[PDB]
């Protein structure tokens, strides 16, 4: 029972293992878990739309908020799960949402109404809000609207352009902030302390440094550094560089390298180096955002100079986030900016 | 609470199933002397009302009123296992979120037991019965479902006319025109296939035959119907159960 | 109990006293309905105005208590297409009332998503059916309806609500909680809003959620701006001063200590530059072209993800580059 | 409140073919037709509200007299008009029985005709050709492109036009005349110029206006109908300065409620049909315009994608 | 060949020793690993490293797998018909052989699956379209337990950035020249080939740019030309849609009209009718256009920001020869 | 060669019935001691195994086993020819390329005959089936089929649950559960109502309904059905024939496996 789930989380990825259960786990979102602890207490939950960056904890919150409402006996029973990997066209928003709306709040035990609140209302959420075609979305709303006294709506969400606006009207807007190092050092430390994960002074806040307000990655690369100082067995602590190594990061001198072809250098030598750098597997993200760091941090660079690196970096950005090749946009950057 | 026997499943079964298909939503309610239940269709011009006495029931108690909403489609596809002859017991709580259905065999053997999800309707039954109505007849159930069935080919309305001594129904379309006509008359051979006929005033309505197929489907439970006519309301037929009744109101068309 | 809906639910108007903002068209409906002559409505505004509101209360105020039966509300949640017309419009027109005497009323709710047959089917039906039923169309875009559905009904525009009402309703509210608020941080509220009644309420349980207090305190700025997460003007303007007059790393080290201090995002700080540099006296438009073009560009281009940094970065150097144009 | 009144667009809807103020050409035709008779198939095409409805109603009660219960045929968009239908009840209609004088015929009035399908249309060719000598047919449409060729060729064509501002002055005059309402010319002028051709409207707009001040004033219609929105588009538009164009669309669409997406719609028409500029300056504003629309269609809709793409067209018409 | 000599285990690597260093820490712990994702040049030899890694969880069966079908009904009555690569241990799907029916495929497949878990590799990630990813970003966290994706793909540009959080990040750099040539050492001394001179190896590596896929397939392709002995001369084999993009290229850089234009238009049609993506070919172009010497570095840049644009616009189409004219167009004008 | 003669066609055309819709491909083999068939659905979730030993044909002769494989569909497409009392013969040589179905009346008459076409299928039977099971019990087929009727309507899945003197079928979806609950009983007034049931351990199996529901078919073969259920294996629902049996091995959901 209770033993076989306490294994399986023991034999899961850090990810899952670690898993927000309670709303006091959340370490970053005070703003949101304040009002929805407060709220726990009373019974006027209303619309939500939970909207950030991805690794925010939007599902581990609203997971933790349910659980803290319905205990685990209602957590089956009170919730409409739909994700991105069902149907959720027109038709299955009018019917199967619709019927569960419409449908009565099941009855709670003995057991459920001493230990939890047991508000009399049921939650649907909807992730991945962004796949919903904006006709499917407005047939929710009178839905939502009519039916609030029996069910209540969480929609879940990265951009929250993609909703339309009568339902970003009709839900309390919750942002999600990034996790940088400074709000969650404190989650990370204990991850580290909890897997006796030894590192060195400033690992754990370059970890963060690099997931760039994503802590779902910073501890994906948390316990691959654990696993890779585990396998050596030295019994020395894991270090800033070792990390930066596995987490795709270019080294510094390559990137020195990159500022002397782009700085001294015509259009033959450029092009032969980045032929030779894309050799070597290196996301183009990166490499951008590391060049945009360097630009925009040295100073000894005139303003002019800056204004122009910035919109350069900001258009290969821009290009590279619609699955384009990397190759021809960075050399075509690097080539832009080495005719500054 | 609601504890409801019924001493064959067959008669719950046939009851909803007047209610099928032609309303999505029934309210039911329990009290001290037997169970009623409304629904309304979507356009509201059909309102489907039914009343079983205690006596209709194999046992019964109630101590406590209980209303309760529920969606007939889910209702009726539960509403096959009765094998008719098995008993029914309906059963829920003073403050239920579910209703209980519990068929069993006259031996402990099989127990089919449902738990169906209840919805929250706003207590609303209307009243729309009237004191006297213009004209009133009787006539077999099986009568009027030929009669519907005949001129619903015809048309999607049919006409139902009613003058000293005559019941007129018909129906004009495309293809052409129907009618059938109808005398009152008492058999002695057998008097559930008299046709009888009380008019205070000529009648002449219309309604959508689409309407008036749902209605035709009460046959199963009675032999006879009584249809009762209006120019100021809606029509009344009505199916009547020992101890109880099942009657579909309709308001006729402009 | 209407303790556990929502204050957007819960402080529905239920009366056409209680919808505030909307005075020229609630008291020419008024007039309507008194008088007699109510005309096939088209109710086009924003969402959050009180469109579904002022029908509601407009239903109940003709038919009374019982305006749930009476009246036929059909919305997108409903599957409204040509044959649903067909049967269901078209029975409820031709035929009367089953609880009382006199008119029908069709609430034809975010009939905006309706198919092109199905108002050209209904463009007939209101045509026809007019001297024992009556047509009110709510919409937000009043493109999604043909031109033909759109010239059988009197238009009425709903206007963003004014700062007069939004207060008044703003003043109701903390007459019926136990809630008290800073005039400053009423300002600030009203600021946030752009005329949303929904996300003034959404917004005002979430910080009377957030006092943490049995309520003997005040709703003063911080809370309001910590609640949703919105910039304040303080930080707002030193951003932009850092940005226009300090030297770039400053500007950045600025940018990103006030973003990072208080967790804001990037989207938020440009709406605010934005909108504070809209008051700026300018020379020659072309640093208002640059400006426009650049920032809208890069607000699509947040609009998709990305990088923070980069995008900030962008920003800042969009910013200075368009305002190097003016000297 | 128990009943309401008739509206004046039913009330005064005309019965007879002389009260219509449309088009005076096919008017003449119609009374003439009704007149000596021998009705041929029609259909008659134009834009909402200008009288078309009427005259084809008009036209049949006058030609039929009494008989028009029993010889007329009238199908709208309501009713199911798939091929079913034509291919049982109009071909029955067109085969029925029925004693007429010697110059009339049996008519099948068919509104909205451009939402039939494709297979009644196409059933309706041998339909109407054999039946000709006793069944008439009468389309109206608002789009003649959308009526195939073959139903065309079989059948006159009356192409509709716009209401002149005349004729909608003479029809309200007389509407006020048979209603006696205060009224003046300004308030007259603004209910012509927000009507735009359309009469229909010009009298809900009318009727409204006296039902909720009772004084049909300028003031009046201005304050309970908002000004013709393509023209604020257009003027907003039109602007030589970036400065009053932003503030004809922050005050005027922008602070009223107007949605991003109905202001960049409208301005996409208004733009199309435009005339001041040239043509390629036309399309340059086109594009932008579509781009602006293309943002706002995935949820970046806001005011400063509507400022950048006013920008953009200044920027465009400084050479 | 190149797949009568392929490695089968991780000791059985013969470059990156760090990435097999690497990959052996990953497969001390198996149970407690989180989903993988391979990115890197294609032809490196991701695909034998996550097979062999695979051989490192489970026993040595792995490789011995089956191809086997399965049906799919979408919203009308078109019938989906994908081949599954299924194995005793794990699975692998390949979303790139069909439409926009990925996330169908995705999310009945994965659910209908979902030591103790069984592996699931996805080829070809980049194929995948933003829905089908949506789709599999909720299944990826919600069955943890049973089933672990090992996605192989070539360039992390256009997977979206909630997989690349919910998943570890692996890259797999081309191996070096040296390596190369080593590696085909073995292979001839294996094969039984003739060198007059080692250095040809090394030639071949310089004319793979790290693809060690092609590398094989080279050398045996020029060891059948010159009868199992390779010269101290022996010409370098191209393939033929290579040979037609420098045709195509000497054209540009000869007559820049309209006229060529249509002939240029026609050899874009030749080559797209015959199983070439759009992508690959404005790729080629480009580089072999930049290494044209007659341009200056005033063409060359412009050429390479037309090459940039036009490849989003590929990126954001679908009729990909409407985007190769264009920027065919484009550079015809610029030189 | 293969050589059966079917009394009446219609034993075979029920039989079929039985690997009808679950099953596309069926492997026949005829031999010395009968003729045996298996069929595999897709998902690899269902085995439909039947056996006909020689005393269920009128005529039977095999000096020379023959393996045949063929699409179910055409097969049952042929199927409805047998007026269920025409005699039906199954003929094929040793190395053939279709199946002949003969029917004949009792008189010369009518004589419909079909050759039907073969499919190769790499001949591998499996043997699948356990020594000793959990829980062993049997009960009228058609009270199986309302069982499985019943709760089918309310879950993708129903639950087969036994524990000493208790059998117990649950099914829980959206609009709510359902359970039937039955206990073993000899009745002498007729024992082909009994419900036995032998339990050497409890025993809580999930199977997808939809699998249970092929499986119901089998009633029209046989008065009783046997079910037989390990936690080791997939479960065992048996029809028997005189001379033979229709097996159905379903393997049991491990969370989400039919
Ligand atoms: N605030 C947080 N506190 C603690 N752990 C967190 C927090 N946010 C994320 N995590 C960790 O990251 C994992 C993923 O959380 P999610 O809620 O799925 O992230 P997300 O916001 O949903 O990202 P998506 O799904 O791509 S939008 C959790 O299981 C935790 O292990
Ligand atoms: N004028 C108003 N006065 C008072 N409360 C208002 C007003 N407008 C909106 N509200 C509040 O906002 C809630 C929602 O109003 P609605 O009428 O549903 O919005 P809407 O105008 O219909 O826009 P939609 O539904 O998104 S198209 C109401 O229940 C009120 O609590
Ligand atoms: N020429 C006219 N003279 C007088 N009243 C007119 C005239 N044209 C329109 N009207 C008024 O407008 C009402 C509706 O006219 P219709 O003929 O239905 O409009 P329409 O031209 O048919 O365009 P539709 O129906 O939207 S395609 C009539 O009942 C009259 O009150
Ligand atoms: N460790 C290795 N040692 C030697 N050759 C290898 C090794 N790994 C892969 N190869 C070979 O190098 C080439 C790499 O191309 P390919 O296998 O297609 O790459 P991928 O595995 O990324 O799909 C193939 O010929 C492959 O067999
Ligand atoms: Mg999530
Ligand atoms: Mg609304
Ligand atoms: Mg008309």
């Amino acid at each position: 029972s209770k033993l076989a789930a306490e294994q399986s989380l023991a034999q899961q990825p850090w990810v899952e293992k670690y898993r927000p259960k309670n709303l006091d786990e959340v370490t970053a979102q005070d703003h949101a878990v304040t009002v929805l602890k407060k709220t726990l207490k009373s019974a006027n939950l209303p619309h939500m739309l939970f909207y950030g960056p991805p690794g925010t904890g939007k599902t581990s919150t609203i997971l933790a908020l349910t659980k803290e409402l319905y205990g685990p006996d209602l957590m089956k029973s009170r919730i409409l799960e739909l994700n991105a990997s069902d149907e959720r066209g027109i038709s299955i928003v009018r019917e199967k949402v619709k019927n569960f709306a419409r449908l009565t709040v099941s009855k709670p035990s003995k057991h459920d109404l001493e230990n939890y609140p047991c508000p009399p209302y049921k939650i649907i959420i909807l992730d991945e809000a962004d796949s919903m075609t904006a006709d499917a979305q407005s047939a929710l709303r009178r839905t939502m609207e009519t039916y609030s006294g029996v069910t209540r709506f969480c929609l879940i969400c990265n951009y929250v352009t993609r909703i339309i606006d009568p339902l970003a009207s009709r839900c309390s807007k919750f942002r999600f902030k990034a996790l940088d190092a400074s709000n969650a050092i404190d989650r990370l430390r204990f991850i580290s302390e909890q897997e006796n994960v030894k590192c060195d002074d400033g690992v754990l806040e370059r970890i963060l440094d690099i997931s760039a307000g994503d802590l779902r990655r910073g501890i994906t690369l948390l316990q691959s550094a654990s696993k890779g100082a585990q396998y050596l067995g030295d019994g020395k602590n894991i270090t800033s560089t070792q990390v930066e190594e596995l987490a795709g990061v270019v080294p510094h001198d390559i990137l020195i390298e990159i500022v002397e072809k782009v700085k001294s250098g015509d259009f033959d030598e450029i092009k032969k180096y980045v032929n030779t750098f894309m050799k070597s597997g290196w996301s183009a993200a990166s490499v951008v955002n590391q060049l945009h760091e360097y630009y925009i941090t040295n100073d000894n660079f005139d303003t002019n100079f800056k204004n122009q690196i910035s919109w350069l970096l900001f258009t290969t950005d821009s290009r590279l986030n619609n699955g384009t090749n990397e190759h021809i946009q960075l050399l075509n950057l690097l080539v832009k900016i080495s005719q500054l | 609470m609601l504890e409801a026997k019924f001493e064959e499943a067959s008669l719950f079964k046939r009851i909803i199933d007047g209610f099928k298909d032609c309303v999505q939503l029934v309210n039911f309610q329990c009290k001290e002397d037997g169970i009623i239940a409304q629904a309304v269709d979507d356009s509201r011009v059909l309102l489907v009302s039914l009343e079983i006495g205690v006596e209709a029931f194999q046992e019964y108690r109630c101590d406590h009123p209980v209303t309760l909403g529920m969606d007939l489609t889910s209702l009726s596809k539960i509403l096959r296992c009765g094998n008719n002859t098995d008993t029914l017991t309906l059963i829920a709580d003073n403050t239920p979120d579910s209703i209980i259905l519990l068929f069993e065999d006259t031996k402990k053997d099989r127990i089919a037991e449902y738990s169906l999800k209840l919805m929250d309707i706003d207590a609303d039954f209307l009243k729309i019965e009237e004191l006297q109505y213009d004209s009133t007849l009787s006539l077999p159930s099986s009568e009027f479902s030929k009669i519907v069935r005949d001129l619903s080919q015809l048309s999607d309305s049919i006409n139902i006319m009613i003058t000293k001594e005559t019941i007129k129904f018909v129906a004009d379309g495309d293809i052409g025109s129907g009618s059938v006509i109808i005398k009152p008359f008492v058999d002695m051979e057998h008097p559930e296939t008299s046709i009888k006929l009380e008019m205070d005033q000529p009648v002449d309505l219309t309604f959508g035959a689409k309407y008036l197929l749902d209605i035709i489907k009460g046959s199963s439970l009675s032999d006879r119907v009584g249809i009762r006519l209006s120019s100021e309301a809606p029509a009344l037929f009505q199916f009547d159960l020992k101890s109880g009744f099942l009657q579909f109101f309709l308001a006729p068309k402009f | 109990s209407k303790e556990n809906l929502p204050w957007v639910e819960k402080y529905r108007p239920e009366t056409l006293d209680e919808v505030y903002g909307q005075n020229e068209v609630i008291t020419t409906v008024r007039k309507f309905v008194d008088e007699g002559k109510l005309p096939h409505l088209l109710f086009y505004g924003p969402p959050g105005t009180g469109k579904t509101s002022t029908i509601v209360a407009l239903a109940r105020e003709i038919y009374g208590k019982n305006y749930s039966n009476m009246v036929l509300e059909l919305n997108a949640s409903d599957d409204r297409g040509i044959d649903v017309v067909r049967n269901q419009i078209k029975d409820f027109a031709s035929t009367r009332q089953i609880f009382s005497k006199g008119f029908k009323l069709i609430i034809l709710d975010e009939a905006d998503a309706m198919t092109n047959a199905a108002q050209n089917a209904l463009r007939r039906v209101i045509e026809r059916y007019t001297k024992n039923t009556r047509f009110c169309v709510l919409a937000n875009y009043a493109h999604k309806l043909t031109p033909a559905l759109l010239s059988r009904c009197t238009r009425f525009r709903f206007q963003p609500l004014p700062q007069e009402a939004i207060e008044r309703r703003i003043a109701n509210v903390l007459v019926h909680e136990k809630l008290k608020l800073s005039p400053n941080a009423e300002k600030a509220l009203i600021e946030l809003s752009n005329g949303d009644m929904r996300r003034v309420l959404n917004v005002l349980q979430s910080c009377k959620a957030t006092l943490d207090n049995p309520d003997e305190d005040e709703i003063s700025d911080d809370v309001i701006y910590e609640c949703c997460g919105a910039p304040r003007p303080s930080d707002l303007k030193a951003v932009l001063k850092s940005i226009l007059e300090d030297d770039w790393g400053t500007a950045h080290y600025t940018l990103n200590k006030v973003r990072s201090a208080k967790g804001l995002a990037l989207i938020d700080l440009i709406e605010g530059i934005v909108k504070i540099l809209e008051d700026y006296e300018l020379q020659n438009e072309e640093t208002r072209v640059h400006l426009l073009t650049k920032l809208a560009d890069i607000e699509y281009s947040i609009s998709k993800g990305g990088n923070d940094q980069i995008q900030g970065s962008a920003v800042i150097g969009a910013i200075k580059a368009s305002f190097e144009n003016e000297t | 409140t128990l009943s309401l009144q008739l509206p004046w667009v039913e009330k005064y809807r005309p019965q007879v073919l002389s009260d219509i103020v449309g088009n005076k050409e096919t008017i003449d035709r119609l009374q003439q037709i009704a007149k000596d008779g021998n009705m041929p198939h029609m259909i008659i095409s134009g834009m909402p509200g200008i009288g078309k409805t009427t005259s084809v109603h008009c036209l049949a009660h006058e030609l039929l007299g009494r008989s028009y219960a029993d010889g007329v045929l009238e199908l709208n968009a309501s009713d199911d008009r798939g091929i079913d239908v034509v291919r049982n009840q109009i071909k029955h209609f067109a085969q029925k029985k029925l004693h007429l004088p010697p110059g009339k015929h049996k008519i099948v009035i068919l509104d909205e005709a451009d939402s039939m399908t494709a297979g009644a249309q196409q059933a309706l060719r041998r339909t109407m050709e054999l039946y000709s000598n006793s069944t008439r047919f009468a389309f109206a449409c608002n789009q003649s492109n959308k009526i195939i060729e073959p139903l065309q060729s079989r059948c006159a064509i009356l192409r509709y036009s716009k209401l002149s501002d005349e004729d909608v002055l003479k029809r309200l005059l007389q509407i006020i005349k048979l209603e006696d309402v205060k009224y003046t010319n300004d308030g007259l002028e603004a209910i012509i110029f927000t009507a735009e051709g359309d009469m229909r409207q010009a009298i809900n707009n009318l009727q409204s206006t006296v039902a909720g001040h009772g004084l049909v004033n300028a003031d009046n219609v201005f304050k309970i109908v908002d000004s013709p929105h393509p023209l604020i588009v257009k003027k907003m538009l039109l602007a030589s300065n970036l400065e009053d164009s932003i503030q004809i669309l922050r005050t005027d669409l922008w602070k009223k409620g107007y949605s991003s997406i109905d202001i960049v719609t409208t301005s996409f028409r208004v733009t199309k049909n435009l005339a001041q500029v040239k043509e390629s300056v036309r399309l340059e504003m086109i594009k932008e315009i579509g781009l602006t629309h293309m943002r706002i269609l995935e949820g970046v809709g806001t005011y400063l994608q509507l400022a950048s793409m006013l920008a953009k067209i200044h920027k465009l018409n400084n050479k | 060949w190149v797949d009568k000599y392929r490695p089968k285990s991780l000791n059985a690597l013969s470059h990156n020793e760090e990435l097999t260093n690497f990959l052996k820490s990953l497969s001390d712990q198996p149970r407690d690993l989180p989903h993988l994702l391979l990115y890197g040049p294609n032809g490196t030899g991701k695909k034998t490293r996550c097979m062999a890694l695979l051989e490192s969880i489970f026993g040595p069966g792995v490789y011995r797998l089956k191809i086997d079908v399965r049906q799919f009904v979408t919203a009308s009555n078109r019938k989906l018909e994908l081949n599954v690569v299924s194995s005793p241990y794990h699975l692998e799907i390949t979303p790139s052989d069909m439409g926009n029916n990925d996330r169908i495929v995705i999310q009945e497949l994965l659910k209908e699956v979902a030591h103790r878990y069984k592996c699931v590799i996805i080829n070809e990630a980049n194929s995948l379209t933003k829905d089908a990813q949506a789709a599999l970003r909720r299944t990826m966290e919600k069955y943890s337990k049973n089933i672990r994706l090992i996605m192989v793909c070539d360039s992390m540009s256009p997977i979206i950035a909630p997989i690349k959080s919910r998943c570890l990040l692996i890259r797999c750099p081309a191996p070096s020249d040296s390596e190369i040539s080593t590696i085909l050492s073995d292979v001839v001394t294996n094969e039984r080939i003739q060198l007059e001179t080692k250095d040809i190896l090394k030639r071949i590596a310089q004319a793979s740019n790290g693809n060690l896929r092609v590398s094989l397939l080279m050398l045996e392709s020029m060891a059948l030309n010159n009868e199992l002995a390779l010269k101290s001369s022996s010409p370098i084999i191209k393939p033929d849609w290579i040979i037609v993009i420098h045709k195509l290229t000497r054209k540009i850089v000869k007559e820049r009209s309209v006229n060529s234009l249509i002939e240029c238009r026609a050899v874009l049609y030749d080559l797209l009718a015959h199983c070439i993506p759009a992508n690959i070919i404005l790729k080629e172009l480009t580089f072999s256009l930049l290494d044209v010497e007659t341009l200056n570095t005033t063409n060359k840049s412009s050429i390479i920001e037309y090459s940039s644009v036009f490849d989003e616009r590929l990126s954001l189409g679908n009729k990909a020869i409407f985007h190769l004219e264009g920027f065919i167009a484009k550079v015809m004008c610029c030189l």
